[PDB]
């Protein structure tokens, strides 16, 4: 019936580094 | 530019950099405590304090304030069940929002040693550059170390200004709050007699402000501070990092083993007093106590608590839950809710047959009743073709003595081998499993889930400590050499 | 959805290695 | 009262009690 | 069995498998005489 | 000590004398490296040849019996004995020598003195990266064998009922520690034992990746046909072609290096962090935590007769190791089971 | 000599060829 | 000093050597540990 | 303890792989590989041995009060088979199932005669000789050869039982229990 | 026995073989 | 009282003082 | 420097070595020929594996009786 | 007891956009 606890704890620790280590990227590649 | 990994660096020469950083830390810890205790409150139900324990609900934070001496909240009611007093402003919710409290004025000040970073208090007075004098730094706080512990010895644990603390029976039945006499001599050392830790708290304090003032007083020596290099602050990382991870494997230590300190009615019980038979060994000793006293064995049964009988449950184990097992151990086998009683089995001409306690280890155990010489006469069969031992044809037959079923006498062969199987975990118990729509398995307890973080943090800092060893002494590699 | 959250994390890491392979930063300094 | 009997009950149950263990070289 | 007129010498016979052992070894023995030049 | 009179004492004479080259180093760490590790392999080596192990766990792992290198071992004591430092003064040996033997009491000075002759030996490390004043990634290194050695024959033993459990000093009897594991706990298992594969695995083929590509790549150096003899430390350009190395693994492998301060990095990282997580989760074990079960196969195993898969297979052959096996390995639990309740299925 | 090489090969040499010397009495030992 | 070659100092402890396993992968089959 | 030297060439003292034992007013020849254990099956045991392999193999004696002259007022060795049909095991699954074959309807396991005797000694006492192979559905060890050695001297009835199974029959141990069978004797 | 000490000098015959034969040459001049 | 575990505890501080004695003269020695 | 390659070429160290070394190896050989190994190090002989009272593995059971139930366990 | 969904609902819509208005901000202050 949905495991919405494993769910959200997936989602979330894809999207928090991913977004995060994106943010890093994107403002290496802009200030050279 | 700087690594990701290294980010937290550029505060090394920066004492108001630093203490801004320590502040919000702390304040994120308290954070997380005001909210870990509210959500604790949240989910706890407090309606039996005897069959539906705090350490079957998964309290992790709640054992650990009722440690020290709140008992009630704001709900009316208490966790020993006892008739609701006054907490004043120190109960479970109103801690809660005082760590809350403090955790904000904590960020709003790191806040503000953040902003204000530059003061002339982390200015040398002959040199102008920016240092600390640290050896006096760890004098002050040494002397601040040692009034907490000698006022926390001499005023709150031994109850003539707080609380006391929790002592309790040797065998978890009745405990409470209260003052503790301290114990001075080689019993005070004694890892389980509560009187040694006021003492210890005592003897600690006064031992913690003489050390202090000789740190105020008397500068350290030129060729120690050379060798450690006492001008870092990654040197003292490094050794703070090491007197936390020690402390962390000792803390995990006893909270494995029980101590004074580790209450059986606030962690759960411990598989060592599961394995050695001590809740067992008094149920039967008191059972035989009782008949040998001129009484009927029928209602001796009737004397145990619930409490015991409870505490004698593997299913209360800790050292069975499992690591992706996660939630309250009440979530893995449902909430109990009554006493069967024990399963005394008896065969067809007559002897009285023990079913093997299932062991630690194991997840699934066979199920076999041995005789009181110690020979295998009965067990659940695998085969079922060639068996001779079997209930079926050996003729098992369950009396119980207990709560609900006390003369409830089973015949039927599939009945006794699941209450056989049922009584090789302990004692058997009634469990519903549709109020919180529970697993099967079982699960691990507070205390087990607290030693594993503790022993986990305690390798990491372990690491920790001799990574930032390895940078302090060989800080002249590691910062340059210039071809030399 | 139990088979496809392990599909989304399969296929995150085959689109990552295949940019890693493809989409690279050139190898300076020899 | 009969620790003789209690040693007995249990150790069908589990050999590994602490009394067993404790003064077993009379046994 | 080895026939009649040969069986006393069976064993000399049984040490002969390991003679090819002895020969890379022997190799290797000319080669520290000789020190591996 | 900064241009100070330095007035010489004991400690400095002490130092300067340990401070020397000779054919093998002492330094400060040969106080306890040097006597803790001689008796750690001396203890190993006496157990394992005349030591005998017929009193706590009821068998022969002794050269003195009929036991050969894989099969004799410095076996641990009993289980009864609980966690005792086992002294050969204390209350279990009470002074006596030969009856401090056949009692576990050798496990445990090989234990303790092998755990601080760890401790030397990263000291060891440290102090001779100070000698020749470079950087300890050796000792940055070797914390994790150290960690790996306290989490299994310190941690485990410890969170476990006692001494007894903890893998005995030998061959076999680390293979029935394996197989203890593999059949109680399920070790395979472990997210946490699948990443200290999965770094072990990747550390062996960092190891040969690497030697092999430099040893392919390692330019001509002169007119002999042997490679070797091409080497010379005296010039300071660079043995091995790094950008040829670097085309090559880009256009077969698709990725490939581009730094050697990274590369060996990497190589250093591997190791370490797999066995870090290894050593975490054998903490976990310690405490019966285990990654035993999957809870949905479970469920669907126990509602549905006709699904299986190799984890269910994997959980009925760790059956098999629990019920043939506990009866022998734990002689203080009594196992005296039928071979008719067991699992055991057609004809095998 | 008596130096710290002497000492150290002596440590590993002395035990050692005590215990060949004790296992290859080993082998010959019979029930 | 070289009064005896090294090569053959080597050789005879590589004789030594091999004859020593030699005898202990014998005394596997008979004696104690022969499973006999 | 004392001091002695060990037995380096000094000849082996054990070959033949059996062991004496001396009970109840009756000897035996135990294998020598062989332990005993004490799991009482049908609770008139006085002896159990059993091998270190694996203990289907097992080998008992039967110490029964029964009380009727002697083993041929007993009557035939298969009416003495059809008393002790317990003694080979039981199913005490009742289900229902047409489905094994090579076997009887709704039953799990079989037993059948392979051999029969009325061995003598030189005392001049009779000794009955069973050999049954016990077949089961699952296939158990490709069956178990019951051998049993019965005979009666005083009150008390003496029934020797070496259970053994078929993977291990031709695997070089049907002379031991062939060798346990010829070697227990009644004095 | 004597099976097993003629075994035993047949050993020592074809092992001593070949460092004699080295020896030999290298007392006997080089070539090798 | 003295119990005979403390009175071998004594014996084995002193006997690891000597140790240590033993192992500082060994290396002041040579 | 003494770089090992000139010890064992001369016979100074093996007139040293030619009666020490088999002189060890003679000592092992009559050290365990003589039972010594095995009343030194606890190890019963294959001829006291099991006494008369028990036939079973022997179990310790026991931590603080342990000394004395190993003595009376033991072959004597 | 405990709405999860809620919970995650309301944190959600807190911290993905005030990180949004955050990083904005942040970056935009680096860059003036
Ligand atoms: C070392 C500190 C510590 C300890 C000992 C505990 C212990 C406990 N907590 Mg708790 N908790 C903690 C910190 C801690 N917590 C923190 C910091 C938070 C805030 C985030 C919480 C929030 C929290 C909640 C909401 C709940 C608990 C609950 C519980 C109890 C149930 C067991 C459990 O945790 O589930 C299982 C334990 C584990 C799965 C251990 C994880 C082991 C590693 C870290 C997993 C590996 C992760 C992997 C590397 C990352 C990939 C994940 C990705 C794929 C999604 C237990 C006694 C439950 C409870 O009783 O309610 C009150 C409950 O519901 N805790
Ligand atoms: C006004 C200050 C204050 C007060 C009165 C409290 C009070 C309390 N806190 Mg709390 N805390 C505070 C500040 C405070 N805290 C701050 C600033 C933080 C952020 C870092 C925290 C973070 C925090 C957490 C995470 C938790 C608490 C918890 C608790 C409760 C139980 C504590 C306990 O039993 O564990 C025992 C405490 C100890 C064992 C500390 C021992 C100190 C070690 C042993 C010192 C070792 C080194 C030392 C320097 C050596 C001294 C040398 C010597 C010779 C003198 C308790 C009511 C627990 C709780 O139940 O939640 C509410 C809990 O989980 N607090
Ligand atoms: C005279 C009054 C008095 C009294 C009655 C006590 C009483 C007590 N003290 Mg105490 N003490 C006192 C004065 C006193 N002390 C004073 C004046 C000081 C100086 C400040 C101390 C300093 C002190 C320390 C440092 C400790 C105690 C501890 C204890 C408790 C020991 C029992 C226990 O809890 O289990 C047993 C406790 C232990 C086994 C901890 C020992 C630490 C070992 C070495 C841990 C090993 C870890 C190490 C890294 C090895 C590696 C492990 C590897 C497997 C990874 C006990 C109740 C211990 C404690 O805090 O209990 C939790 C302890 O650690 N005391
Ligand atoms: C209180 C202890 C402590 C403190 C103050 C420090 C402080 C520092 N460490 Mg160190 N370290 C510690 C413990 C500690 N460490 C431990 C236990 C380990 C073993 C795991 C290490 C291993 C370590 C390494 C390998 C390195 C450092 C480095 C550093 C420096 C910069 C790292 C940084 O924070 O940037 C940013 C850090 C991050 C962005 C962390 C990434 C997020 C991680 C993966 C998960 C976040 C954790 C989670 C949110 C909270 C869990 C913590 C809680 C459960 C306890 C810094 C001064 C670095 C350095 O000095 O470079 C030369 C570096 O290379 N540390
Ligand atoms: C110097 C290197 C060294 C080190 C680091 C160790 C370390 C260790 N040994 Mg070991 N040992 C050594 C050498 C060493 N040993 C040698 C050379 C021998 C041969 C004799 C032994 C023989 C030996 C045995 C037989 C055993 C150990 C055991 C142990 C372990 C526990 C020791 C213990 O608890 O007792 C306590 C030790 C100490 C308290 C150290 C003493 C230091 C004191 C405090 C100095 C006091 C001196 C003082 C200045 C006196 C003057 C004061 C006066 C004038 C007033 C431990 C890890 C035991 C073991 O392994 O457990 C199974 C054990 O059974 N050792
Ligand atoms: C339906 C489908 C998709 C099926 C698949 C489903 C399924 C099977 C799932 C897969 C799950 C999965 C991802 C498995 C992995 C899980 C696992 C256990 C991971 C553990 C993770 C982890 C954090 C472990 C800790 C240890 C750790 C850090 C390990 C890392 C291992 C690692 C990356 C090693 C390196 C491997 C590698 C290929 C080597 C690089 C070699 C290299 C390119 C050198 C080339 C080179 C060499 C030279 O010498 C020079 C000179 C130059 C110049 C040069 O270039
Ligand atoms: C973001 C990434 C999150 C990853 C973590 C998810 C945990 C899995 C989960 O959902 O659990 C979920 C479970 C809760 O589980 C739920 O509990 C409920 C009662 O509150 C009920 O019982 C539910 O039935 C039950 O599912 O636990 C947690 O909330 C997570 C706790 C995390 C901390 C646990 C202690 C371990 C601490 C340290 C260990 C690490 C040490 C160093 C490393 C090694
Ligand atoms: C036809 C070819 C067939 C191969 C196709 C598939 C191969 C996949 C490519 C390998 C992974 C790329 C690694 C990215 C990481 C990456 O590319 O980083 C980039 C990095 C380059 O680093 P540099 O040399 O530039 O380092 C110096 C820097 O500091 C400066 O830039 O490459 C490496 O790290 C070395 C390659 C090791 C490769 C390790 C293998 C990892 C295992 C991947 C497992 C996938 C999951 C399993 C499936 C579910
Ligand atoms: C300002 C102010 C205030 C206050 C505010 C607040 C309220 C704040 C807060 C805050 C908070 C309330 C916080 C909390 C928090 C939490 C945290 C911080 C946590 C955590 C966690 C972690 C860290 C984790 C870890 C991990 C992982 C990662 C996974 C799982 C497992 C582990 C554990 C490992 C007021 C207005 C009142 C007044 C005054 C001023
Ligand atoms: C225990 C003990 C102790 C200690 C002792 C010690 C520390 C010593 C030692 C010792 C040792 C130390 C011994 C040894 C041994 C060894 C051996 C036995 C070896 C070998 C063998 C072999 C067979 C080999 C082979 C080979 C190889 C494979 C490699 C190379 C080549 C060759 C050929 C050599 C004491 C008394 C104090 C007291 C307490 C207890
Ligand atoms: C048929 C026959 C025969 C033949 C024979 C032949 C064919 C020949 C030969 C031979 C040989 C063939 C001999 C030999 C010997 C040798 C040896 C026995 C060896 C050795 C080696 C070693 C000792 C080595 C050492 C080393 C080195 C120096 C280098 C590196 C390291 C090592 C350690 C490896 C005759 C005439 C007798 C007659 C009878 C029969
Ligand atoms: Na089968």
């Amino acid at each position: 019936e949905v495991n919405i606890l494993g769910l959200t704890a997936t989602a979330l620790f894809i999207i928090i580094p991913t977004s995060f280590l994106l943010i890093l990227y994107v403002k290496t590649a802009a200030s050279e | 530019g700087l690594p990701w990994y290294r980010v937290h660096t550029v505060v090394i020469n920066d004492p108001g950099r630093l203490i801004s950083v320590h502040l919000m830390h702390t304040a994120l810890v308290a954070g997380w405590a005001g909210a870990m205790t509210l959500f604790e409150i949240a989910v706890f139900d407090p309606s039996d304090p005897v069959l539906n324990p705090m350490w079957r609900q998964g309290m992790f934070v709640l054992p650990f304030l009722t440690r020290l001496g709140v008992t009630q909240s704001w709900g009316g009611w208490t966790i020993s069940g006892e008739t609701s007093s006054n907490p004043g402003i120190w109960s479970y919710e109103g801690a809660a929002a005082s760590h809350i409290v403090l955790s904000g004025l904590l960020f709003l000040a790191s806040v503000w040693h953040w902003v204000y970073w530059d003061l002339e208090l982390f200015r040398d007075p002959r040199t102008g550059k920016t240092a600390l004098d640290l050896p006096k730094i760890f004098g002050i706080h040494l002397f601040l170390a040692g009034l907490l512990c000698f006022g926390f010895g001499a005023f709150h644990v031994t109850g003539v200004f707080g609380p006391g603390i929790w002592v309790s029976d040797p065998y978890g039945l009745t405990g409470s709050v209260q003052p503790v006499a301290p114990s001075w001599g080689a019993e005070g050392f004694d890892p389980y007699n509560p009187g040694g830790v006021p003492a210890h708290h005592i003897a600690a304090g006064i031992l913690g402000v003489l050390a202090g003032l000789f740190h105020l007083c008397v500068r350290p020596s030129i060729r120690l501070y050379f060798g450690l290099s006492m001008g870092s602050i990654e040197s003292v990382l490094s050794s703070s990092i090491a007197a936390v991870f020690w402390a962390a494997f000792v803390v995990a230590g006893t909270m494995w083993y029980g101590s004074a300190a580790t209450p059986i009615e606030l962690f759960g019980p411990t598989r060592y007093q599961w394995d050695q038979g001590f809740f067992q060994q008094e149920i039967q000793k008191r059972v035989a106590q009782s008949t040998s006293e001129g009484l009927s064995v029928s209602e001796a049964w009737a004397k145990i608590p619930e409490k015991l009988a409870f505490y004698d449950y593997i299913g209360n184990n800790p050292a069975k839950g499992g690591l992706f097992r996660t939630g309250a151990m009440n979530s893995g086998d449902g909430i109990a809710v009554g006493w069967l009683g024990h399963a005394s089995f008896k065969d067809q001409e007559g002897r009285e047959l023990f079913v093997r306690r299932m062991p630690t280890f194991f997840e699934t155990f066979p199920v076999v009743l041995i005789d009181k010489d110690g020979v295998v006469r009965a067990d659940v069969p695998f085969r079922k073709a060639e068996s001779k031992y079997s209930i079926e044809q050996v003729g098992v037959s369950v009396t119980f003595y207990g709560g609900e079923l006390n003369g409830l006498t089973f015949t039927d062969p599939s009945t006794v081998k699941k209450y056989a199987r049922k009584a090789q975990l302990g004692e058997i118990f009634e469990f519903d499993r549709s109020t919180l729509q529970s697993d099967g398995v079982f699960r691990s307890s507070p205390r087990g889930w607290f030693t594993f973080g503790h022993l986990s943090f305690a390798l990491l800092f372990f690491f920790g400590h001799i990574w930032h060893g390895s940078r302090t002494i060989f800080r002249d590699v590691f910062a340059g050499i210039d071809e030399d | 959805m139990e088979a496809l959250v392990y599909t989304f994390l399969l296929i995150g890491t085959l689109g990552i290695i295949f940019f890693s392979i493809f989409f690279r930063e050139p190898p300076r300094i020899a | 009262q009969r620790v003789r009997t209690v040693l007995d009950m249990d150790d069908p149950a589990k050999e590994e009690t602490v009394k067993e263990l404790r003064k077993d070289i009379n046994n | 069995k080895l026939p009649e007129a040969y069986a006393p010498f069976s064993p000399i016979v049984d040490v002969l498998p390991i003679i090819p052992v002895l020969f890379i070894l022997l190799a290797f023995v000319w080669q520290a005489s000789v020190s591996f030049r | 000590i900064g241009t100070y009179q330095e007035k010489r004492t004991w400690f400095d004479d002490a130092d300067d004398w340990l401070r020397q080259d000779r054919f093998v180093f002492v330094g400060w760490s040969g106080l306890l490296l040097l006597p803790c590790a001689y008796f750690a392999v001396g203890g190993w080596l006496t157990g394992c040849t005349f030591v005998t192990s017929w009193y706590t766990h009821g068998l022969a792992s002794s050269y003195i019996e009929g036991c050969n290198f894989l099969t004799a071992a410095v076996s641990t004591p009993a289980n009864s004995l609980g966690h005792s430092l086992l002294f050969v003064w204390g209350p279990e040996a009470q002074g006596d020598l030969t009856r401090w033997f056949q009692l576990g009491g050798l496990w445990a000075f090989v234990a303790l003195h092998g755990a601080f002759g760890l401790i030397g030996f990263m000291l060891r490390q440290f102090e001779i990266a100070r000698s020749v004043n470079l950087r300890p990634y050796n000792a940055i290194a070797f914390s994790a064998p150290i960690a790996v050695f306290v989490s299994v024959f310190l941690i485990y033993p410890l969170g476990q009922s006692g001494w007894f459990f903890a893998p005995s000093f030998g061959v076999a009897s680390i293979f029935r520690f394996i197989l203890f594991f593999q059949g109680f706990h399920n070790w395979t298992l472990n997210p946490f034992h699948m990443m200290g594969v999965a770094g072990v695995l990747g550390a062996a083929l960092l190891c040969a990746i690497h030697g092999a590509t430099v040893e392919n790549t390692l330019f001509e150096d002169g007119d002999g046909a042997n490679t070797f003899r091409a080497f010379n430390p005296t010039q300071a350009e660079e043995t091995y072609s790094m950008v040829t190395a670097n085309r090559f693994w880009s256009q077969i492998f698709g990725v490939a290096f581009s730094n050697k301060r990274w590369l060996h990095f990497f190589m250093l990282f591997v190791p370490v962090t797999g066995l870090w997580m290894s050593a975490l989760g054998v903490v976990g074990l310690a405490l019966n935590l285990r990654a035993y079960d999957f809870v949905s196969q479970e469920i669907r195993a126990a509602e549905d007769p006709e699904f299986e898969t190799f984890y269910t297979k994997n959980i009925l052959l760790n059956e098999g190791i629990r019920a043939w096996m506990a009866a022998q390995d734990q002689p203080h639990e009594k196992l005296t089971l039928p071979e008719e309740v067991l699992p055991r299925g057609n004809a095998l | 000599i008596f130096t710290v090489r002497w000492l150290a090969i002596h440590a590993i040499a002395v035990p050692t060829i005590f215990f060949l010397g004790a296992i290859t009495a080993m082998q010959f030992i019979q029930r | 000093i070289g009064r005896i070659p090294l090569w053959l100092v080597g050789t005879v402890v590589g004789l030594l050597a091999i004859g020593l396993l030699a005898i202990f992968f014998y005394g596997s089959y008979v004696g104690l540990g022969s499973s006999l | 303890a004392y001091g002695e030297g060990a037995n380096v060439f000094g000849r082996v003292t054990n070959k033949s792989g059996f062991v004496p034992y001396a009970g109840d007013s009756f000897a035996l020849l135990l294998p020598s590989k062989w332990n005993p254990s004490d799991e009482k099956e049908v609770d008139s045991i006085v002896l159990r041995y059993a091998d270190n392999f694996d203990a289907v193999n097992n080998v008992y004696v039967i110490a029964q009060d029964t009380d009727k002259s002697s083993i041929q007022d007993y009557g035939s060795p298969e009416e003495f088979i059809s008393q002790f049909g317990y003694l080979l095991g039981r199913q005490a699954w009742a289900g229902q199932t047409v489905s094994e074959g090579g076997f009887d309807a709704n039953k799990v396991s079989s037993a059948a005669l392979l051999g029969v005797a009325t061995e003598k000694d030189k005392k001049g006492k009779t000794y009955y000789k069973f050999e049954i192979l016990s077949r089961t559905a699952d296939g158990n060890e490709g069956g178990r050869h019951q051998l049993v050695k019965a005979t009666v001297s005083n009150g008390k009835l003496y029934l020797l039982k070496v259970q053994a199974g078929d993977k291990r029959w031709f695997k070089g141990t049907d002379k031991e229990c062939l060798g346990v069978l010829d070697s227990f004797t009644v004095v | 026995s004597l099976t097993l000490i003629l075994q035993l000098v047949a050993l020592f015959a074809v092992v001593a073989a070949g460092p004699l034969v080295v020896v030999l040459l290298s007392v006997r001049g080089g070539n090798l | 009282s003295v119990t005979p575990s403390l009175k071998n505890f004594l014996l084995s501080l002193v006997a690891g003082a000597v140790v240590l004695a033993a192992i500082a003269g060994a290396v002041t020695a040579v | 420097e003494r770089p090992f390659s000139d010890i064992l070429t001369s016979i100074r160290y093996w007139v040293i070595h030619s009666i020490t070394v088999p002189s060890l190896f003679i000592a092992g050989w009559l050290f365990v020929s003589t039972g010594l190994a095995y009343d030194v190090f606890g190890s019963p002989r294959p001829n006291e594996y099991f006494t008369e009272d028990r036939q079973d593995a022997p179990l310790i059971t026991d931590r603080f009786n342990a000394l004395e139930q190993v003595k009376k366990l033991s072959a004597q």
